[PDB]
Parts: C-alpha cells; structure tokens; sequence
C-alpha cells in the first residue's frame, strides 16, 4: 500500500483536480518545474504516494487527465502548474458530451475509454505496491458523470482488488447549467453505489450557501467554490501524504469508515472558512462540526453519525485537542449511533496548510446525507412523470426502463439510510 | 542447556520485541555489535544466557529470535537500529501489503501465502538447538496481522513441534491507544482460534500501561516508546529466570505447572512495582513490604479489574535487587491480614518466590528511574474475566446489525465463524463463573 | 452539562433525583444503554460494574457499591457478623442468628435451643417450638407506645459518598402497628405499612421523630438522642467501617455512592437492635423532597459541581 | 506459614511460602479450511466478473 493513481474527468473534474495538485505541490515544496526546494524532510518522506520521481531529482504527479472536449484541458496545460504534468497522460476527444449522461456512458465515451485504460495500466505497472485510484468529477454533466462512471466500471474489471475513491460534485438549482442535471445525477449515483469504496459528496448548493452567507460574497464564482473544494481535498489527504503515527491508506480508511457496503458516501467539513489571528483549539472543533461548515447541504441534526474522522494541522496541544473532541461527543451524543463503539477518530499533523497557522478537516458518514438524494429524487420525478426531456436520451439508445431502475435504486438508498437512523 | 526461540508478529510484536532485546543486552553486558567481553568460552558454551543467544566463531552473541510483519515499515527500524549488527537478515521477514486491520485478511488471504516461509526460517533456528524448550510469541489482538496470522502460525507450530511449549504476550485493545473500530471482532476471532494451541498467555491492556505512564511517570501523552520500555521491564522479569541462574521457572513447562491448573483458563494477571519517574533527582526507596503491598492495588496491574471480587488459583512473586527472604515473609504475613485474598478451596493458599540479586536494569536516559528493588507478581485470578465481558459486549453491539461483517466475508470467511467464535467466548465466560462462584 | 442514564424505572427515590436533575438545566438524560455517561442510576440485579470507568475522558459515578450485598442479604449478613473479627459475633447489638439450608448450621441451632427451651424462647424465620433461610431470636420484650400497647420499628436513612464519609439523615420514621401486642394472629407482630393496611393513632401508621422524642420525654424523662440515637450511630459506623476495605472505590477506576435503609428494633430497656440492612429502600412522602435534594447536594454534585446541613456526619 | 525448597546460588535464591493446605487439527485439515476460503473468494470474484460481463 504505497502508490495512488489520480484521474480527473470532465470540466469540473479537471478544474478541481488542477487546484488540488497546485495546493499539495506547494505543501511538499515542489515548484512548477517539478524540482524540490523545501526546507524540511517531512515533505519528502511519503512523497511517492502521489508523485513519481524522474532522473534528475524531478517529481512528476501520478495523474491522468481525461475529457471529451479539449477546452478545459488546454487551460490546465496553460495554468500555474501546467508544465508539471506528464505529457502522455493527457487523453481527450473532440465531440463533447452535451451534458448528456448517455453520450458519456454509451456513445461518445465508449470510443475513448480504451485509450484512458492504456495510460492507467502504464502507471499501475510501475507501482511497487498500488493502493487504488481516486477520481474527480461532477455528476450533473456528461463526461465526468457518464464517462467517469464507465471508467470506474472498467477499472474495477481489471483491478478488482484495489480501492476505488471519488470526489463527486452534486448539482443544485442554485448553481445550475441545464434542466436535465437531476437525470444525469440519478443515473450516476446508481453506478457509484455499486463500484466505489468511498465517495466524498461535494454539494454545489452547500458551497454556494457558504460563499453567500458566511464569506459574504454576493455573486460567487466557480473559482470561489473551488477554493473551498481544494481546501477540503488537501485536508482529507493529509494523513495519506505526510508521515504520522496514523500511517493511513485507502483500504484502512474504507475498513474503518464503511460499516455497510452501499453506505459509503461521506460528508466533509473544514475550518476555518477563508485573518491573521490564529484560531484556538476550541474554536476549530466548534466550527468544524457546525452545519455552516459542511460541504454537503444536509443538516447533521436531522440524522446520526455512523463514523467520524478528523485531522488537526498546526502546532497545538494534543491534550487540548482530545479535551475538545471528547467534549463535543459527550455533549451531542444524541447524534451518534450507540452500536459502534469508539466511532470518532482524531489525528494531528505538525505541517499546517499554506497561510493558516492551524486548521481542522472533518470526514463524516452521516445518515443525514439522505436529504441530498431526496432532493435530487424529487426533481427527477417531477420531470419523469411527464417524460419531459427524455427524447435527448432515447435518441442515444436508452429505454425508459433504465430510468425507472436508477430512480428505484435511488429511493432504496434513501430508505436504507432511514433504516439505520431509527 | 535448553534453548528458547522468540517470535514477534505484527507491529506491536516487533516494536515490543526491540525493547526487550535492547534491555537483555544491557542486563548481560552485550554491546550492540554482539561482542561480550565477560564471556570467556568463545564460540560456544552451555551457560544460562545461551538459552537466548547463540555464539559465532568471531565472538558475536546472536539472539534466537525471528521478526515477522506483513508490511516492512516497522522491521526496517530494526535493520537500521542501534542493534542492527545483532541480528542476521534471515531472522527478519517482511511482506508487501498488510492485513488492513482485517483478521480474515491476515489469516486466510495473506496468511496462506507466507506461512511456509516463516516455518522454514523457524526450522533453521531449531536445527541449531540441542534441546529446544518452545517458543515465546509476541503480538496484538487488534491488528489484522497480530490476530489473523498469529492464529495460523500457532496452528502450524502445534503440528510441527507437537511436544514443545508455546507462551504468548498479547496486547489487549483500548480506545486510549486505538487503531481500528473492528478491534473487538479481531480480538474474539483470534482468541477462539488460538486457545487450544497456547499453554500460557500474559495479557497487557494498553489502557493500563497508558494510565501508569501518566500517573507515575508524569507523561501527559505517552508514546509507544514509553509504553514498550515499561512493558519490557515486565517481560524481562518474567523471562529473567530463563536467562540467569536460578531454580524457579527455569523452563517454559514450569509456567504451566505453576500458573495454569485448567487449560482453557490460562491468562495470568501481572502486576509490577515500583514505577518511579526518573525526572525526580531523588525518590524515597520503597521497601520489600511496600512494593509487595502494591501488587494488590488495581492501579498497578497490567489489566484493569478488581481482584477483590474474584478467586485466586496460583500466585508467583519475582523479586529483583536488594531482597532477602526474611523481609518477603514479613510482608506476606502483613498482607494476609490487611486485604482480602481468597483462593479456590481446591488450591493451596501459597506463594512461589524467586529472587535475583542483580537489580533491575534501565535504559540510560530513559523515563524509568533506577531502583534498588522491584517485584512482579503473576497471579491467575478469575477477576480477569471482567476484561472478557467488556470486550464481548462491544462485539455484541456491532454484530447485532452485522456492521462491518462484509469486509471479512469478502475475504473468504463465513458468517458462521463469527457466531462460532462468539459462542466459544460465551463458554469461556461461563467457565470463569463456575470457578469464581 | 453532565450526563446520566436511568436503568431502574421502579426507583421512587431516584425517580425524584432524575427529575430534580432535569430541573437543574445542567443535567440531561440519555438512553438507558448509552455508554458515554457521567452518572448511572443503575439496576438492582446484575449491575455490570466491570464495564464502568473505561470510557476515556469520563469521570463515571454510580449509585451502588459493588460487594455491598454482603450487608443487605440476610444470609450473608449473618455470615459477615460471625466471621468478621471487627464484629467477632460478640457484638451486643445483633440478635442471635443461624443460617440453615433446606456450610450449614442446623446442628448448632438446635444445640443452643436446648439450653434455651429448658428455661423460654420464641424464634422467627424468613428469607415457640423448633420443630414447626435464617433463624434468629424473636424480641419477645419490645418497647410499646401508649396508649395502644403497640410495637414499632425505626427506619434510618444513611448516605455514603465516594470518599466513604458516612452521612446519617436527620429525619427518621417509626413504622408503628395498630393492634395491641399479644404474646400468646400476626398483624400485631409484623410492622409493615402494607400489612397494616389502621391509621387510628397516626397517619399512615408512621410516627416521625419530633413526636416520638416528645413521647420519650413526657413518658420516660429522656431524649431520643441519648436513649436510642447514640446506639444507632454506633451500629451504622461499625457495619460500614467493617467492609470498607472490600468495597471502597478510593483508588478504583470508577466511584460509588449508595443510600442505605437501616431497620432497628428497640426493647423495653432502651437498647437498640439491628434487624436488617436494606440496599434498595423507599422513603416517606413527607421526606421525599428533602432527602432526594440532599443526595444531589452531597453525593452527586460533590463530584460534579455546578455554577446547616440535613445530615449528621458520622466521623471515623 | 511454612517455607520450603530454598535454592541458593550466586545469582539469587527461590523458595515457596504456603499459608493453608487445599480444602489437535492435522496439517491437511488446516489446508482444507484454507483452500475452502480461497474457493469462496474465487466464487465471489467469478460472479462479479460475470456481472460486469453483462
Ligand atoms: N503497547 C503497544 N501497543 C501497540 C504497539 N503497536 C501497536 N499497538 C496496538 O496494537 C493494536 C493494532 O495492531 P497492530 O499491531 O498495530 O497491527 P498489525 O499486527 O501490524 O496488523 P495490520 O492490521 O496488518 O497492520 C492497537 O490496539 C495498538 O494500540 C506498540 O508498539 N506498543
Ligand atoms: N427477631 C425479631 N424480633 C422482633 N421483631 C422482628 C424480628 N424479626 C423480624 N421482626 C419484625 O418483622 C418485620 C419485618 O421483618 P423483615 O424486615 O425481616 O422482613 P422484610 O425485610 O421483608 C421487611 P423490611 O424491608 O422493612 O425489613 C419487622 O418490622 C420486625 O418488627
Ligand atoms: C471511525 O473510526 C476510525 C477511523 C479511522 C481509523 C480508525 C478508526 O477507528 S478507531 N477510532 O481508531 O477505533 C484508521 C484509519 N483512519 C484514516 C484517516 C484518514 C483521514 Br483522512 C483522517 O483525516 C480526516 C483521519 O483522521 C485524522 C483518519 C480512519
Ligand atoms: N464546484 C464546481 N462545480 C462545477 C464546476 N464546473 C461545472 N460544475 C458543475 O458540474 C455540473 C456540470 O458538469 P460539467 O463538469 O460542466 O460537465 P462535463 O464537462 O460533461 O463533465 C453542473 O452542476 C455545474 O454546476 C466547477 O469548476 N466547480
Ligand atoms: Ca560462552
Ligand atoms: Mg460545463
Ligand atoms: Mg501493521
Ligand atoms: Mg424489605
């Protein structure tokens, strides 16, 4: 359990994946040219987890960039760290997916998938001991949603004994591109229930609310939302990238956070929300667990936590961290399940993210996540009961029955979370 | 002269293994290069310390040990540690992919692929013995390797060395020093599979070692190094008789004869004192009576429980340092009147005592202060069943919903093994209640 | 706030303690099976002590002393007094008792009964001729309240906190009878509120302390403190200091407190006799409020603080 | 309070203090269970590959 292979598909997938590499390259002291100019050695001890080393002491990320149109991947190759990526790992087409799950999954996407698998196989074959894969994408479009899930299905067929992890962005009418987004998201969730071990649910509705109400941004942009997404992504990989007592990896994560195979959709949280006055430990814990700090638009007070994991970064008191975590558990013990003893894990890392003197990141497996699937389910049924906009999909070879199935499995998932909440 | 072989499995087993062998070399005057200037029989001998060390023609004293782990991070510390020159590469065994805190993954999936390699490395040590006693096995309950692979190794050792004794040193799981939510599952599965193959096992609860390091050593956040150097002191006093001249517990079979009347109830409770902080430039040196009295204080034992509400079956007192029998008997007579020490009516109400004149050894610059006398008590009491009930209840909470069970099934295990191992733990709990009334 | 759980719905005393704690605003009740709690109001039988004091960061307190049933079981109380050198059987305040089975003491009970039968003696048994569990001598010469020519028993409530301080409630209750004593029917022989139900002399057939102390002054020229209470305080001290090394939680990973109900018997020579020790007692209606609040003040909030006394501290 | 079996030497001594008198599976069976678990794993993997095949 050492090397991770990263993959990013579609517009959203390649934009948050780009900011992710820009952030962690900075934390490990890797410049845009792949050279190391850091001061400590903690940034080089586990660097092979995400970076390959080339002759000449250069560090090249182990990432693969995928898209059915070249618009977004051109901007990445021209960005701040565009020169850092291996040139061969750019795989893209020209037709695009038109925000249509069927095009990404069945027609346009099928032509390109084999080329992606060739690059994945090339990276995997060079791994001393491959952990698994992580994928970034949105569920409301065509490429990341439709083709992204097709890739997951194929990768599981060749590497069935490796972990599959995703960062999945949920659509919201408050930040919408097309009216068919509920269709695409319902079809992708069905796939995710079957073929991933861990999924971080990044809700665009929650990101918007945080920028508007807390950060006081009247007209938020995708750039603003991705600032929150990159902070969250850096926080939830800290324990994978730095040497610590934990020594975490993707399998131990899944083993300890997922009590039932289907219920592997996690709710992430971060604090503080982005000035020179560092926060006290009690401030971190309080903010980290507040609804205003959740990245999925669900109220944790409407459900219970199956498992929780939290990391603290900076130079702080471990005693004070323990004293504050045990405090929140024992003062909100009504929102934790009783039948999983010691289901809250805490860890500390001495390296704080750039700019902050200390921060805290939260991973939650809560039954309140059902409010998200309910939201998407109601939007789905309002259109489907009149067969509205279906011709876009029946023209790609799909039948109505396939929609009835994804909707049916989506509602089963909602009732499954309600089962374990009572 | 009869040899003993030690086996260290998983992270906990290997790290604790390093601590012990570091202390051994200090107590026997063996430098980190294997040289022993006090030994005058170069290349051989049948001395007491040769039960744990063999000798080469150049004068090196090599431990009779083997280190095993399904991943290599922890054993690489040994190969580059202060005592690297002590071991031979064939004695250290490492895999690629650990058991992911999964018993089934360590016993079935990955255990089958490496069991023969380890048995062949063990066979190489046995061949160099003329009169092998048995094995000492270190491991954890909670880890996927320490629980799953250990139980496979103990099954095979019984087959290849049917007449040899096997002792365990096991680390019982605690949330204060936690690593996985399924540690109750792995604890029950391995206790069920190892039981018929272990002659005597010493449990150490990480909650107890954690509280002692905080209370007595004034250490706010204890580390593995702190925990192990205190655990090494306990181990060194339990194995001192095998390495030094003496008459009490001079071979592995004596441990069963003096501590284990019933085969299944083979978990003696250990208690140690005094643990004094080395940060105190001076501390009153406790007497024989005082340190003996502390062996019946719950805050000093390796497994938190109330011996006042159980019955004893056997008791052994092991002293090290400036101790003479006269004082030991005075303290014993004193403790029988102050406290409640009730044996079972079918066992004698006595104590077996051993005294080693060499006082305890401490790591230079470590956390433990040098003392002039110390004692470790080994008592087989029913009160230790409290720890079985605590652990069995946590297993029942998760299993009622079948939570996490799919990770084990996916490795080839059947749900039936869960209830099978659980019913065995219910029978074990019942056997303690019959003895304790 | 502070955390407590409830595991005995039949507790009249702690039903008020759990209700008074809810009136504090600083205590909140959990589900009966939640492991993370500061205080447990646990069940009578098979309370799982072995699972207490193992939750990190939690100071856990419980309303029972493990091993305290040796004093509250009639068979084990007899054994405790006979085999305890601190009591040594020779204690002058416990009636001659013997334990039998349907080791046994059937042989030694009939031996002392022979020296007794020759002369008189009448015994009692629960769980005049011997031919017709534990057996002890029946106090054939009790103290009778006039008018009425009736017997009674005294109930005293004692509270022991985590530090093993012994607090004696200032308010007692005499559970009196209604029918004159006939040393020839068993209603005038057994003093119980349920058996009595009646209520002609006092309400509920229970006389409180201020009235009984006035009766002792006008009828006997003495006070309740000198004639009876001193002896009661001695018995309470002697019994609780005996088992202290066996149940004390002074160095244990969890802490204990427990309310006790001592039942005494007074004879016509103003001598106090201990009948039995109750581990799960009830209380009088006119005293449910004062006592239960005293518990929280001295026993609960003494470990879990917030933002004259009613007990007499029996030093030792 | 009796002491018995006092054994002295240069490294120490030992004795006993009494206060009151008193009132396996074969190699093939192992391999059998190990190979059974590997078969159940192989079965479960064949069903997934058959599911992905559809
Ligand atoms: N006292 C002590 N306990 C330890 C030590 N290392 C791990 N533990 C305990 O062991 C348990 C975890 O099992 P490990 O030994 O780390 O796991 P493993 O045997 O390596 O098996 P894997 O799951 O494959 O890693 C936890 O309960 C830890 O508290 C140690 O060095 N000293
Ligand atoms: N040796 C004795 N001499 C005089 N009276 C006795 C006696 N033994 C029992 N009694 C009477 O019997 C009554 C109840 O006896 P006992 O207390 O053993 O039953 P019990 O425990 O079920 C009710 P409680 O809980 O109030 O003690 C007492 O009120 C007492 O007056
Ligand atoms: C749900 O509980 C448990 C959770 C976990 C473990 C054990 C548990 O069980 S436990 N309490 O040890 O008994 C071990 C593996 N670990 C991985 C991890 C990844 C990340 Br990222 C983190 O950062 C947010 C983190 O937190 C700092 C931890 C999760
Ligand atoms: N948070 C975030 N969401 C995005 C971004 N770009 C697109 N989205 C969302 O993703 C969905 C559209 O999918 P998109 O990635 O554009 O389609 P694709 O290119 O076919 O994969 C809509 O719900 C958008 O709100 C982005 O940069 N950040
Ligand atoms: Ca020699
Ligand atoms: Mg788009
Ligand atoms: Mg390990
Ligand atoms: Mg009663």
């Amino acid at each position: 359990m050492r090397e991770i292979v990263h993959i990013q598909a579609g517009q959203c997938g390649n934009q948050i994946g780009a900011k992710f590499w820009e952030v962690i390259s900075d934390e490990h002291g890797i410049d845009p040219t792949g050279s190391y100019h850091g001061d400590s050695d903690l940034q080089l001890e586990r660097i092979n987890v995400y970076y390959n080393e080339a002759t000449g002491n250069k560090y090249v990320p182990r990432a693969i960039l995928v898209d059915l149109e070249p618009g977004t991947m051109d901007s990445v190759r021209s960005g701040p760290f565009g020169q850092i990526f291996r040139p061969d790992n750019f795989v893209f087409g020209q037709s695009g997916a038109g925000n249509n799950w069927a095009k990404g999954h069945y027609t346009e996407g099928a032509e390109l998938v084999d080329s992606v698998l060739d690059v994945v196989r090339k990276e995997s074959e060079s791994c001393d001991c491959l952990q698994g894969f992580q994928l970034t994408h949105s569920l409301g479009g065509g490429t990341g949603s439709g083709m992204g899930t097709l890739l997951i299905s194929k990768i599981r067929e060749e590497y069935p004994d490796r972990i599959m992890n995703t960062f999945s962005v949920m659509p919201s009418p408050k930040v919408s591109d097309t009216v068919v987004e509920p269709y695409n998201a319902t079809l992708s969730v069905h796939q995710l229930v079957e073929n991933t071990d861990e999924t971080y649910c990044i809700d665009n509705e929650a990101l918007y609310d945080i920028c508007f109400r807390t950060l006081k941004l009247t007209t938020p942009t995708y750039g603003d939302l991705n600032h929150l997404v990159s902070a969250t992504m850096s926080g939830v990989t800290t324990c994978l990238r730095f040497p610590g007592q934990l020594n975490a990896d993707l399998r131990k994560l899944a083993v300890n956070m997922v009590p039932f195979p289907r219920l592997h959709f996690f709710m992430p949280g971060f604090a503080p929300l982005t000035q020179y006055r560092a926060l006290t430990v009690p401030e971190l814990t309080q903010q980290m667990f507040d609804s205003k700090n959740m990245m999925a638009a669900c109220d944790p007070r409407h459900g219970r936590y199956l498992t929780v994991a939290a990391i603290f970064r900076g130079r702080m008191s471990m005693k004070e961290v323990d004293e504050q975590m045990l405090n929140v558990q024992n003062k909100n013990s009504s929102y934790f399940v009783e039948w999983i003893p010691n289901n809250v894990k805490t860890a500390v890392c001495d390296i704080p993210p750039r700019g902050l003197k200390m921060s805290a990141t939260f991973i939650g497996n809560s039954t309140a996540i059902q409010e998200l699937f309910k939201r998407i389910s109601e939007q789905f049924t309002a259109m489907f009961r009149r067969k509205a906009f279906l011709h876009w999909y029946t023209g790609e070879g799909m039948d109505e029955m396939e929609f009835t199935e994804a909707e049916s499995n989506m509602n089963d998932l909602v009732s499954e979370y309600q089962q374990y909440q009572d | 002269m009869r040899e003993c072989i030690s086996i260290h499995v998983g992270q906990a087993g290997v790290q604790i293994g390093n601590a012990c062998w570091e202390l051994y070399c200090l107590e026997h005057g063996i430098q980190p290069d294997g040289q022993m200037p006090s030994d005058k029989t170069i290349g051989g001998g049948d001395d007491s310390f040769n039960t744990f060390f063999s000798e080469t023609g150049a004068g090196k004293h090599v431990p009779r040990a083997v280190f095993v782990d399904l991943e290599p991070t922890v054993i690489d510390e040994v190969r580059t540690g202060t005592y690297r020159q002590l071991f031979h590469p064939e004695q250290l065994i490492t895999g690629k992919e650990d058991a992911a805190n999964n018993y089934a993954r360590g016993h079935y999936t990955i255990g089958k692929e490496i069991i023969d390699l380890v048995l062949d490395r063990i066979r190489k040590l046995a061949d160099q013995c003329t009169g092998l006693q048995g094995f000492l096995v270190f491991h954890s309950f909670g880890g996927g390797t320490g629980s799953g692979f250990t139980s496979l190794l103990m099954e095979r050792l019984s087959v290849d060395y049917g007449k040899k004794s096997k002792l365990e040193f096991s680390i019982y799981p605690a949330p204060q020093v936690s690593t996985a939510v399924v540690e109750p599952y792995n604890s029950i599965l391995t206790t069920h599979t190892t039981l018929e193959h272990s002659d005597c096992a010493f449990m150490v609860d990480n909650e107890a070692i954690y509280d002692i390091c905080r209370r007595n050593l004034d250490i706010e956040r204890p580390t593995y190094t702190n925990l192990n150097r205190l655990i090494s002191q306990i181990v060194s006093s339990i194995t001192a008789s095998l390495r030094f001249d003496g008459a009490l517990n001079v071979d592995l079979t004596e441990f069963q004869t003096n501590l284990v009347p019933y085969p299944r109830i083979h978990f003696p409770l250990a208690t140690y004192a005094p643990v004094i902080s080395a940060e105190k430039a001076y501390h009153e040196q406790l007497s024989v009576a005082e340190i003996t009295n502390a062996c019946f204080e719950p805050a000093n034992q390796m497994v938190k429980c109330d011996p006042r509400h159980g019955k004893y079956m056997a008791c052994c007192l092991l002293y090290r340092g400036d101790v003479v029998p006269k004082d030991v008997n005075a303290a014993i007579a004193t403790i029988k009147t102050k406290r409640s020490i009730q044996f079972v009516d079918w066992c004698p109400t006595g104590f077996k005592v051993g005294i080693n004149y060499q006082p305890p050894t401490v790591v230079p610059g470590g956390d433990l202060a040098k003392v002039q006398r110390a004692v470790c008590m080994l008592s087989n009491t029913t009160a230790i069943a409290e720890a079985w009930a605590r652990l069995d209840h946590k297993f029942d909470l998760m299993y009622a919903k079948r939570a996490f069970v799919h990770w084990y099934v996916g490795e080839g295990m059947e749900e039936g093994e869960f209830s099978e191992a659980r019913e065995d733990m219910a029978a074990l709990e019942k056997d303690y209640e019959e003895v304790g009334v | 706030m502070y955390t407590f759980v409830v595991r005995d719905e039949n507790s009249s005393v702690y039903a008020e303690v759990s209700r008074l704690l809810l009136a504090t605003g600083q205590w909140k009740r959990l589900r009966k099976d939640n492991p993370r709690f500061n205080l447990m109001l646990g069940e009578r039988n098979r309370l799982p002590f072995g699972r207490l004091g193992h939750e990190p960061g939690l100071v856990q307190l419980v309303n029972y002393y493990r091993g305290a049933d040796k004093l509250c079981r009639k068979a084990s109380l007899v054994k405790l007094i006979k085999t305890s050198p601190e009591l040594s059987e020779s204690c002058t305040w416990f009636p001659e008792s013997y334990v039998i089975y349907p080791t046994d003491e059937r042989e030694v009970f009939l031996a002392a009964y022979n020296r007794r039968r020759e002369g008189g003696n009448v015994w009692i048994a629960k769980s005049s001729e011997a031919s017709e569990h534990v057996i002890q001598k029946y106090l054939e010469k009790p103290l009778l309240l006039e008018p009425g020519h009736r017997k009674f028993d005294i109930r005293s409530w004692v509270l022991v906190d985590h530090l093993y301080n012994i607090y004696l409630y200032r308010e007692g209750v005499l559970r009196t009878s209604s029918e004159p004593y006939n040393s020839a029917d068993k209603t005038c022989h057994l003093t119980n509120h349920c058996i009595q139900k009646y209520g002609r002399y006092e309400e509920g057939n229970e006389m409180f302390f201020e009235e009984f102390n006035q009766y002792l002054m006008d009828a006997l020229n003495t006070t309740l403190e000198n004639s009876i209470l001193l002896q009661i305080k001695h018995i309470i001290r002697s019994c609780l200091m005996c088992i202290e090394p066996a149940i004390s939680t002074k160095h244990l990973h969890y802490q204990s407190f427990q309310l006790f109900g001592f039942d005494f018997m007074v004879d016509e020579e103003l001598k106090v006799w201990l009948i039995e020790v109750n581990g799960a007692p009830a209380c009088a209606q006119k005293l449910y409020a004062e006592l239960c609040q005293g518990i929280v003040d001295v026993a609960i909030s003494s470990v879990f603080p917030l933002a004259t006394s009613i007990f007499i501290k029996l030093h030792h | 309070m009796e002491v018995i079996e006092l054994n002295k030497c240069t490294s120490g001594q030992s004795f006993e203090v009494i206060l009151k008198p008193p009132s396996d599976p074969s190699l093939e069976e192992i391999q059998k269970k190990l190979e059974a678990a590997e078969e159940r794993r192989k079965y479960q993997e064949a069903e997934l590959l058959k599911h992905l095949a559809e």
